């Protein structure tokens, strides 16, 4: 353990990302969520249950990123400045998780929230997903953890993030959408940075080991992809929106792969998103 | 001819390696400056985050504020991430609005297969 | 499991989470440049001491960021406890980063690097760092919380004495403002970790508490003796040595009170010059 | 007589156990309200952090907005931490400024041996 010197930087990216993530600081209290109450009241029962089940699911995975995800990456930092950025990432994962509770508190009835929580506990595809991710976090290979993390938030999360972006384009729950855009803005930098360090870590291992990890990543991606199709089908079962959610999943999967330095795998047909969703994103 | 900058993450670098078209890179080392003697389209990544002007990378500015290189600039293509909301491709329209050259394309990270096909068809049609 | 901020077990987690998060700050928000004319009036002895003090505090804050707070996470009682500990951890990086902001604005690189080398060579500083780290790697959750509270509610104040002293003389007033933000964080840090130590005391047997009380006072006095030596080597060419030691005794009593113990040092040992106490609280 | 509030941390609670003087505690549970029938000095910990008026705990405000207890208030002592700068013992002068009663003493956490000493001598000389 050495005394950190922020005026002796080894990798310029450490300072750039530190500065970006810190000055991007936000709290769920900054967003006037209570203004979405009238728009919430106009939703059907199906749409209400779906929203609550989406966020109860996202709370689990962000808690996982808070407690196990980001802490597990810390021992494998290349610079001391990298350790400090991962400390921020960890805390912001708690802010992410905390802000989903702000939504339930403002909009929803306690009885329905607990029902949605109990639904997420019983949901097999969700639990299978969370067990795969943390299996790699508890593992001994530092590079597989960095893959698992990028896949989780740069790709898997977007099965749930689709919903508020859809509501946004319809002019409903606009403040909740503003909240989610702050999370998404965090996660783009999280994926970029962890993906970047993945590539830096690969620059000190043999070429044969690199190819072994490339085969692993694409196998893991397809494994999680097949499981997420099942998760989408169970969530959006009461709606006719599943195919559109699946399109949005393939679109981000490509970005997740590009964070790690690999080419996009999913072709135009599969990754063709409804333009209103992309418009709500930008 | 294409002129581009890419960081140590090399997202834009891998777009141009997969583009196939002849290109020259703006040096990562800030002390090293390059000169270009032909008209070009500039491909640049965005590093804004928000709206505090600093969307264009520092090495690109030093390339552009040189009168010799600026004159031969004909168009600009921006890269970035849609997750940055309104700030997606902010470096593109900042160079465009200032220099007076048109903003041509807007792509994410390494660029999709669609993007590469769109840029190939776009570049040839631009010189026409 | 999925964290629920609407199902709070210990009401104190939410209060501390809200306080620490809404206290968020960055060294960039403090105008350190206005202290440059004040810095140029300080003598060679005073400048050398200032740099040696902050390089020492950089090491200890980094230790809290990397090992300290993260070693308290698996020993948490509630899920909300882990989310607060994420924040403490992150803010230790901000603390450590802010000392570099001071060096950048005021000092010269040859003098700064010399100070870093001095901190590497210093025996009491390394001894303090080793002893605290030793308990974090340990298997006892109760001793971890003792070491953490002692470090930042007591030991740090041998260094924090200097900015407060300059403040009372009307020098480096903006630097002292930055320090007061770090001090404000640590008062909450020590309170919270001390409070959680007392909640953990409820589960161990009546006789087991008596052994921890003995250990705490043993550790305090072992570190106190080491901090006297560290103080003497720092303030060697200044008549302020005895005033810093009184300020240590005053803070040691507060560290004990955070853990729920009687103050050990008597009034005549802990009597600080009112100017130092006035700089801390106007 | 002394009336006091203490949170689950019980710092002010342990101060009054070490003080020796008979006192009544303002309940930690917000539903239960306690009533006093004789003139008293109030001992309250600060929880402001900054200057957002919320320095006085909720259980104390509910105790003091009652006209019966408020009329019997004679003085106030504030506890806290010097590390909060200008907000050290903020609950003291806020109650003192609103009710008109004088702010008597100011101490940290559980109180030092000098603190208990000054509160013992202070309270008796106040009644006289
Ligand atoms: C600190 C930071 C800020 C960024 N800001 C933006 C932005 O404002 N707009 C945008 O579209 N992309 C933004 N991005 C995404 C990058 O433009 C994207 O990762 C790009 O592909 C990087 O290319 P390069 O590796 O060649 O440097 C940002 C990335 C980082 C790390
Ligand atoms: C969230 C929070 C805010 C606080 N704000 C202040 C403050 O503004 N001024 C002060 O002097 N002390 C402040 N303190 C310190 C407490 O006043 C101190 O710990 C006191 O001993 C608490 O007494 P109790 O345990 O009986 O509740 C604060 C503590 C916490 C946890
Ligand atoms: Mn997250
Ligand atoms: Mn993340
Ligand atoms: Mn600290
Ligand atoms: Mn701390």
């Amino acid at each position: 353990i050495s005394a950190i010197n922020w005026n002796k930087i080894s990798d310029d990216k450490d300072l750039e990302v530190w500065n970006r993530l810190t000055s991007n600081f936000w709290l769920p209290e900054k967003v006037p969520l209570s203004n979405d109450i009238p728009a919430w009241q106009t939703l059907t029962v199906v749409e209400q249950q779906l929203t609550m089940r989406v966020f109860t699911g996202l709370t689990l995975l962000d808690t996982l990123q808070n407690v196990i995800g980001a802490p597990s990456l810390m021992p494998d930092a290349l610079t001391p400045h990298e350790e400090a950025v991962l400390s921020n990432i960890s805390f912001m994962e708690a802010v992410h998780a905390r802000s989903y509770s702000s939504i339930f508190s403002t909009l929803c009835q306690t009885k329905d929230v607990d029902a949605a929580y109990a639904w997420s506990e019983e949901n097999a595809p969700l639990q299978r997903k969370a067990q795969i991710i943390q299996q790699h976090y508890r593992g001994d290979d530092p590079l597989k953890k960095k893959i698992a993390s990028v896949f989780l938030e740069s790709f898997l999360f977007y099965s749930g993030f689709w919903l508020p972006m859809y509501f946004s384009s319809r002019g409903k729950l606009t403040n909740t959408a503003d909240l989610i855009r702050l999370i998404i803005r965090d996660e783009a930098v999280h994926g970029y940075y962890i993906g970047y360090k993945y590539q830096k870590n690969m620059e000190k291992i043999s070429l044969g080991q690199r190819e072994e990890l490339k085969s692993f990543a694409f196998d893991l991606l397809l494994e999680l992809y097949d499981n997420e199709l099942q998760y989408t089908d169970e969530l959006y079962a009461e709606t006719p929106w599943a195919d559109d959610v699946k399109a949005f999943l393939c679109y981000n999967a490509n970005k997740a792969l590009m964070n790690l330095g690999y080419e996009p795998l999913f072709p135009a047909e599969m990754a063709e998103v409804n333009p209103a969703i992309l418009a709500a994103l930008s | 001819q294409l002129v581009y900058f890419s960081s140590s993450s090399e997202n834009t670098q891998r777009f141009i390696e997969r583009l196939g078209l002849p290109a020259v890179r703006i040096p990562l080392n800030e002390r090293e400056r390059i000169q270009v003697d032909e008209p070009y389209i500039l491909i640049v990544p965005s590093y804004g985050g928000g709206g505090t002007a600093g969307a264009v990378p520092r090495q690109v500015i030093r390339f552009l504020n040189d009168e010799h290189n600026r004159a031969l600039l004909r168009g600009v293509i921006a890269s970035g991430n849609r997750n940055f909301g309104e700030a997606y491709g902010r470096a593109g329209d900042v160079i465009a609005r200032k220099c007076g050259v048109p903003w041509l394309y807007r792509f994410e990270l390494m660029g999709t297969q669609s993007d590469i096909e769109n840029v190939r068809k776009g570049v040839t049609e631009f010189w026409q």
